[PDB]
Protein backbone atom coordinates (compact mmCIF):
# COMPACT_ATOMS: atom_id res chain seq x y z
CA UNK A 1 0.00 0.00 0.00
CA UNK A 2 1.26 3.15 -0.70
CA UNK A 3 1.47 6.06 1.18
CA UNK A 4 -0.34 7.91 -1.80
CA UNK A 5 -3.48 5.67 -0.85
CA UNK A 6 -3.05 5.71 2.63
CA UNK A 7 -3.17 9.41 2.58
CA UNK A 8 -6.24 9.69 0.61
CA UNK A 9 -8.33 7.33 2.88
CA UNK A 10 -7.60 8.84 6.38
CA UNK A 11 -8.50 12.35 4.35
CA UNK A 12 -11.57 10.33 3.15
CA UNK A 13 -12.09 9.54 7.26
CA UNK A 14 -12.01 12.90 8.30
CA UNK A 15 -13.93 14.38 5.45
CA UNK A 16 -17.20 11.47 6.70
CA UNK A 17 -16.71 13.07 10.02
CA UNK A 18 -18.66 16.27 9.97
CA UNK A 19 -17.70 17.37 13.43
CA UNK A 20 -13.69 16.34 12.95
CA UNK A 21 -13.85 17.72 9.64
CA UNK A 22 -15.11 21.37 11.02
CA UNK A 23 -12.58 21.26 13.97
CA UNK A 24 -9.74 20.70 11.65
CA UNK A 25 -10.63 23.32 9.16
CA UNK A 26 -11.29 25.82 12.33
CA UNK A 27 -7.48 24.61 12.94
CA UNK A 28 -8.18 23.03 16.21
CA UNK A 29 -5.54 21.20 18.04
CA UNK A 30 -6.50 17.46 18.60
CA UNK A 31 -4.57 14.53 20.31
CA UNK A 32 -2.89 11.98 18.33
CA UNK A 33 -5.11 9.29 20.36
CA UNK A 34 -8.01 11.24 20.17
CA UNK A 35 -8.12 11.55 16.49
CA UNK A 36 -6.88 8.09 15.78
CA UNK A 37 -9.61 6.81 18.09
CA UNK A 38 -12.35 9.00 15.39
CA UNK A 39 -10.87 7.45 12.22
CA UNK A 40 -10.60 4.25 13.73
CA UNK A 41 -14.01 4.53 14.07
CA UNK A 42 -15.07 5.60 10.97
CA UNK A 43 -12.80 2.42 9.38
CA UNK A 44 -10.86 -0.30 11.49
CA UNK A 45 -8.38 -0.39 8.82
CA UNK A 46 -6.77 2.56 10.46
CA UNK A 47 -5.47 -0.22 13.25
CA UNK A 48 -2.85 -1.39 10.22
CA UNK A 49 -1.39 2.03 9.50
CA UNK A 50 1.75 2.86 11.66
CA UNK A 51 1.66 6.13 13.83
CA UNK A 52 4.59 7.24 11.55
CA UNK A 53 2.34 7.31 8.18
CA UNK A 54 -0.27 8.92 10.33
CA UNK A 55 1.94 12.46 11.66
CA UNK A 56 3.37 12.74 7.66
CA UNK A 57 -0.25 12.35 6.86
CA UNK A 58 -1.51 15.69 9.86
CA UNK A 59 1.66 17.41 8.36
CA UNK A 60 0.35 17.25 4.81
CA UNK A 61 -3.27 17.92 5.89
CA UNK A 62 -2.82 20.88 8.46
CA UNK A 63 -3.64 18.88 10.69
CA UNK A 64 -2.64 20.56 14.70
CA UNK A 65 -1.58 17.24 17.16
CA UNK A 66 -1.48 18.46 20.61
CA UNK A 67 0.56 16.27 22.76
CA UNK B 1 -16.30 23.91 22.26
CA UNK B 2 -14.16 25.74 20.24
CA UNK B 3 -10.88 27.41 21.15
CA UNK B 4 -10.30 30.88 19.66
CA UNK B 5 -7.80 31.65 17.71
CA UNK B 6 -5.30 33.49 18.92
CA UNK B 7 -5.81 37.94 19.10
CA UNK B 8 -1.71 37.50 18.53
CA UNK B 9 0.63 34.45 18.73
CA UNK B 10 4.31 35.03 17.79
CA UNK B 11 7.44 33.11 17.34
CA UNK B 12 10.33 36.01 18.08
CA UNK B 13 13.88 36.30 17.27
CA UNK B 14 16.48 38.28 19.49
CA UNK B 15 20.03 39.03 18.85
CA UNK B 16 22.01 40.40 21.65
CA UNK B 17 22.97 44.76 20.88
CA UNK B 18 26.44 44.16 22.68
CA UNK B 19 26.77 40.11 21.83
CA UNK B 20 26.08 40.63 18.53
CA UNK B 21 26.36 36.77 17.38
CA UNK B 22 24.22 35.59 20.56
CA UNK B 23 20.30 34.65 19.88
CA UNK B 24 17.57 33.43 21.15
CA UNK B 25 14.22 31.92 19.73
CA UNK B 26 11.07 31.70 21.76
CA UNK B 27 6.96 32.63 21.05
CA UNK B 28 4.66 34.15 22.79
CA UNK B 29 1.43 35.73 23.07
CA UNK B 30 2.58 39.53 24.14
CA UNK B 31 5.94 40.13 22.98
CA UNK B 32 6.35 43.87 24.48
CA UNK B 33 6.35 41.95 28.24
CA UNK B 34 8.36 38.99 27.15
CA UNK B 35 11.31 41.85 25.54
CA UNK B 36 10.49 42.71 29.45
CA UNK B 37 10.95 40.07 30.82
CA UNK B 38 14.02 38.67 28.62
CA UNK B 39 15.42 42.15 29.05
CA UNK B 40 15.06 42.93 32.62
CA UNK B 41 14.11 40.23 34.79
CA UNK B 42 10.67 37.11 34.61
CA UNK B 43 9.19 38.40 37.89
CA UNK B 44 10.04 41.38 39.91
CA UNK B 45 21.15 37.07 36.98
CA UNK B 46 24.70 38.51 37.18
CA UNK B 47 24.77 40.65 33.62
CA UNK B 48 27.64 39.91 31.38
CA UNK B 49 26.27 42.29 28.44
CA UNK B 50 24.14 39.56 26.78
CA UNK B 51 21.27 41.91 27.87
CA UNK B 52 19.61 43.81 26.35
CA UNK B 53 18.26 41.95 23.19
CA UNK B 54 16.88 43.89 20.28
CA UNK B 55 13.56 42.16 18.99
CA UNK B 56 15.07 41.52 15.61
CA UNK B 57 11.88 39.97 13.80
CA UNK B 58 8.78 37.88 14.93
CA UNK B 59 6.65 35.91 12.92
CA UNK B 60 3.13 35.50 13.98
CA UNK B 61 -0.52 34.98 12.56
CA UNK B 62 -0.22 31.72 14.35
CA UNK B 63 -3.71 29.57 14.86
CA UNK B 64 -2.78 28.15 17.90
CA UNK B 65 -0.34 28.43 20.72
CA UNK B 66 0.24 24.84 19.59
CA UNK B 67 1.31 25.76 16.36
CA UNK B 68 3.24 28.76 17.33
CA UNK B 69 5.17 26.17 19.34
CA UNK B 70 5.44 23.35 16.69
CA UNK B 71 7.44 26.59 14.65
CA UNK B 72 9.46 27.85 17.56
CA UNK B 73 10.67 24.30 17.95
CA UNK B 74 11.37 23.29 14.22
CA UNK B 75 12.93 26.46 14.14
CA UNK B 76 15.59 26.00 17.16
CA UNK B 77 15.90 22.42 16.16
CA UNK B 78 17.16 23.65 12.42
CA UNK B 79 13.70 18.98 12.26
CA UNK B 80 11.31 16.64 9.92
CA UNK B 81 9.48 20.14 8.51
CA UNK B 82 12.45 20.47 6.14
CA UNK B 83 25.00 32.94 12.36
CA UNK B 84 22.05 34.73 11.54
CA UNK B 85 22.14 33.59 7.87
CA UNK B 86 21.16 30.34 8.87
CA UNK B 87 18.53 31.85 11.91
CA UNK B 88 17.15 33.53 8.74
CA UNK B 89 17.13 30.52 6.19
CA UNK B 90 15.32 28.63 8.72
CA UNK B 91 12.57 31.02 8.43
CA UNK B 92 11.88 30.63 4.89
CA UNK B 93 12.17 26.91 5.24
CA UNK B 94 9.33 26.19 7.93
CA UNK B 95 7.01 28.99 5.85
CA UNK B 96 7.48 26.71 2.69
CA UNK B 97 6.60 23.72 4.19
CA UNK B 98 3.01 22.04 3.98
CA UNK B 99 2.10 22.67 7.37
CA UNK B 100 3.22 25.97 8.13
CA UNK B 101 1.78 27.19 4.62
CA UNK B 102 -2.05 26.87 5.60
CA UNK B 103 -1.37 29.29 8.16
CA UNK B 104 -0.63 32.22 5.86
CA UNK B 105 2.00 33.39 8.68
CA UNK B 106 3.14 37.06 8.67
CA UNK B 107 7.18 37.34 8.96
CA UNK B 108 7.59 40.98 10.37
CA UNK B 109 11.69 43.02 10.68
CA UNK B 110 11.81 45.31 12.87
CA UNK B 111 15.58 45.87 11.79
CA UNK B 112 15.90 46.83 8.16
CA UNK B 113 19.29 45.49 8.38
CA UNK B 114 18.62 42.04 9.49
CA UNK B 115 15.73 42.15 6.31
CA UNK B 116 18.02 42.90 4.07
CA UNK B 117 20.03 39.62 5.11
CA UNK B 118 16.41 37.66 4.12
CA UNK B 119 15.90 38.98 1.38
CA UNK B 120 18.92 38.24 -0.02
CA UNK B 121 18.90 34.83 0.64
CA UNK B 122 21.98 33.73 0.87
CA UNK B 123 21.24 30.09 0.52
CA UNK B 124 18.40 30.42 -2.03
CA UNK B 125 15.42 28.81 -0.23
CA UNK B 126 13.25 30.62 -1.90
CA UNK B 127 1.31 33.08 0.59
CA UNK B 128 2.88 34.59 3.73
CA UNK B 129 3.59 38.03 4.29
CA UNK B 130 6.88 39.96 4.70
CA UNK B 131 6.48 43.43 6.64
CA UNK B 132 9.37 45.98 8.25
CA UNK B 133 8.68 48.24 10.38
CA UNK B 134 8.61 52.20 10.03
CA UNK B 135 11.18 53.92 11.10
CA UNK B 136 12.74 49.80 11.67
CA UNK B 137 16.32 50.25 13.26
CA UNK B 138 19.45 50.09 10.46
CA UNK B 139 23.37 49.43 11.17
CA UNK B 140 23.70 48.89 15.35
CA UNK B 141 25.82 50.79 17.51
CA UNK B 142 26.92 49.16 20.37
CA UNK B 143 29.65 51.29 21.15
CA UNK B 144 28.48 52.92 24.50
CA UNK B 145 26.28 52.31 27.59
CA UNK B 146 24.11 55.21 25.98
CA UNK B 147 23.85 53.83 22.38
CA UNK B 148 23.32 50.42 23.49
CA UNK B 149 20.15 51.90 25.61
CA UNK B 150 19.17 53.96 22.79
CA UNK B 151 18.55 50.67 20.61
CA UNK B 152 17.13 48.71 23.47
CA UNK B 153 14.38 51.76 23.97
CA UNK B 154 13.73 52.44 20.25
CA UNK B 155 13.61 48.70 19.50
CA UNK B 156 10.78 48.42 21.90
CA UNK B 157 8.77 51.17 21.11
CA UNK B 158 8.65 49.26 17.40
CA UNK B 159 7.68 45.84 19.02
CA UNK B 160 4.96 47.94 20.85
CA UNK B 161 3.51 49.49 17.99
CA UNK B 162 3.36 46.04 16.41
CA UNK B 163 1.56 44.71 18.88
CA UNK B 164 -0.95 47.22 19.82
CA UNK B 165 -1.76 47.70 16.52
CA UNK B 166 -2.58 44.24 15.41
CA UNK B 167 -4.86 44.11 18.62
CA UNK B 168 -6.47 47.77 17.46
CA UNK B 169 -7.18 46.43 14.16
CA UNK B 170 -8.82 42.89 15.30
CA UNK B 171 -11.06 45.26 17.74
CA UNK B 172 -12.08 47.46 14.96
CA UNK B 173 -12.39 44.99 12.49
CA UNK B 174 -14.60 42.33 15.04
CA UNK B 175 -16.49 45.25 15.83
CA UNK B 176 -17.36 46.17 11.85
CA UNK B 177 -18.45 42.46 11.65
CA UNK B 178 -20.32 42.19 14.67
CA UNK B 179 -22.50 45.02 13.49
CA UNK B 180 -23.41 43.63 10.37
CA UNK B 181 -24.45 39.73 11.88
CA UNK B 182 -26.70 42.45 14.59
CA UNK B 183 -28.39 43.94 11.74
CA UNK B 184 -29.97 40.55 10.96
CA UNK B 185 -30.68 41.38 7.16
CA UNK B 186 -27.99 40.29 5.53
CA UNK B 187 -28.07 36.95 3.62
CA UNK B 188 -25.67 33.81 3.17
CA UNK B 189 -23.86 34.33 -0.11
CA UNK B 190 -24.84 30.67 -1.31
CA UNK B 191 -27.24 29.37 0.77
CA UNK B 192 -29.56 32.84 0.91
CA UNK B 193 -30.41 32.18 4.80
CA UNK B 194 -30.82 35.25 7.10
CA UNK B 195 -27.46 35.84 8.93
CA UNK B 196 -28.96 35.68 12.48
CA UNK B 197 -27.12 34.42 16.19
CA UNK B 198 -30.25 31.37 16.72
CA UNK B 199 -25.85 24.62 16.19
CA UNK B 200 -21.91 25.43 15.36
CA UNK B 201 -23.01 25.49 11.81
CA UNK B 202 -25.74 27.74 12.07
CA UNK B 203 -23.51 30.27 14.15
CA UNK B 204 -20.59 30.30 12.32
CA UNK B 205 -20.15 33.37 10.06
CA UNK B 206 -17.46 34.14 7.15
CA UNK B 207 -16.59 37.65 6.20
CA UNK B 208 -14.63 39.04 3.65
CA UNK B 209 -11.11 40.75 4.70
CA UNK B 210 -12.21 44.00 2.94
CA UNK B 211 -14.81 45.32 5.38
CA UNK B 212 -16.68 47.16 3.00
CA UNK B 213 -17.17 44.96 0.47
CA UNK B 214 -20.51 43.17 1.46
CA UNK B 215 -19.47 39.85 1.19
CA UNK B 216 -21.22 37.74 4.10
CA UNK B 217 -21.69 33.79 4.44
CA UNK B 218 -22.25 30.79 6.93
CA UNK B 219 -18.92 29.74 7.26
CA UNK B 220 -19.66 25.79 6.02
CA UNK B 221 -21.26 27.51 3.06
CA UNK B 222 -17.86 29.10 2.30
CA UNK B 223 -15.96 26.37 3.42
CA UNK B 224 -18.19 23.69 1.18
CA UNK B 225 -17.94 26.33 -1.86
CA UNK B 226 -14.47 27.05 -1.40
CA UNK B 227 -13.73 22.95 -1.38
CA UNK B 228 -15.49 22.54 -4.92
CA UNK B 229 -4.01 14.98 -3.96
CA UNK B 230 -7.30 15.65 -1.55
CA UNK B 231 -7.22 18.63 0.43
CA UNK B 232 -8.98 19.36 3.87
CA UNK B 233 -8.34 23.17 4.71
CA UNK B 234 -9.07 26.04 1.84
CA UNK B 235 -5.64 27.76 0.99
CA UNK B 236 -5.85 31.18 -0.30
CA UNK B 237 -9.47 31.24 -1.62
CA UNK B 238 -11.06 34.16 -3.12
CA UNK B 239 -13.85 36.40 -2.29
CA UNK B 240 -16.84 35.32 -4.63
CA UNK B 241 -17.77 39.07 -4.84
CA UNK B 242 -14.91 40.87 -5.16
CA UNK B 243 -12.33 38.06 -5.95
CA UNK B 244 -9.43 39.47 -3.27
CA UNK B 245 -7.50 37.25 -1.86
CA UNK B 246 -8.86 35.47 1.84
CA UNK B 247 -6.83 34.36 4.64
CA UNK B 248 -8.35 31.34 5.42
CA UNK B 249 -6.65 31.53 9.15
CA UNK B 250 -7.94 35.13 9.56
CA UNK B 251 -11.94 33.99 8.34
CA UNK B 252 -11.62 31.39 11.10
CA UNK B 253 -10.15 34.02 13.58
CA UNK B 254 -13.05 36.40 13.15
CA UNK B 255 -15.52 33.58 12.75
CA UNK B 256 -14.53 31.98 15.65
CA UNK B 257 -14.36 34.50 18.17
CA UNK B 258 -17.59 36.57 16.90
CA UNK B 259 -19.87 33.30 18.05
CA UNK B 260 -17.49 33.34 21.51
CL1 LIG C 1 2.89 45.24 28.02
CL1 LIG D 1 23.11 39.83 30.77
ZN1 LIG E 1 -25.34 29.52 4.11
ZN1 LIG F 1 -14.86 40.72 -0.99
Amino acid sequence: TSKSEVFEFLTHLVKQEPDLLTRIYCFQPITMNDLINKLRNKDSFVDLIDDGTIREWTDKLGICIRS
Amino acid sequence: EFQQIPDFYGCYLLQSISKRQSFYIGSTPNPVRRLRQHNGSLSRTKRDGTRPWEMVAIVYGFPSRIAALQFQHAWQHGTRYISIHHKLAMITSLLKNEYFRYMDLTLHFFNQKVEEIWKNDKFNVSNYTVSLSQDALTEINNDTIDDIMDVNEKNMELVQNLYSTTLAEKTKTLLLYKEKIDTGINTCQFCNKIIKHNNISENLFAFCRDTSCTFVSHLACAYRYFMSEDTIIPQSPKCPKCYTLLKWCDVIYYSIKLNK
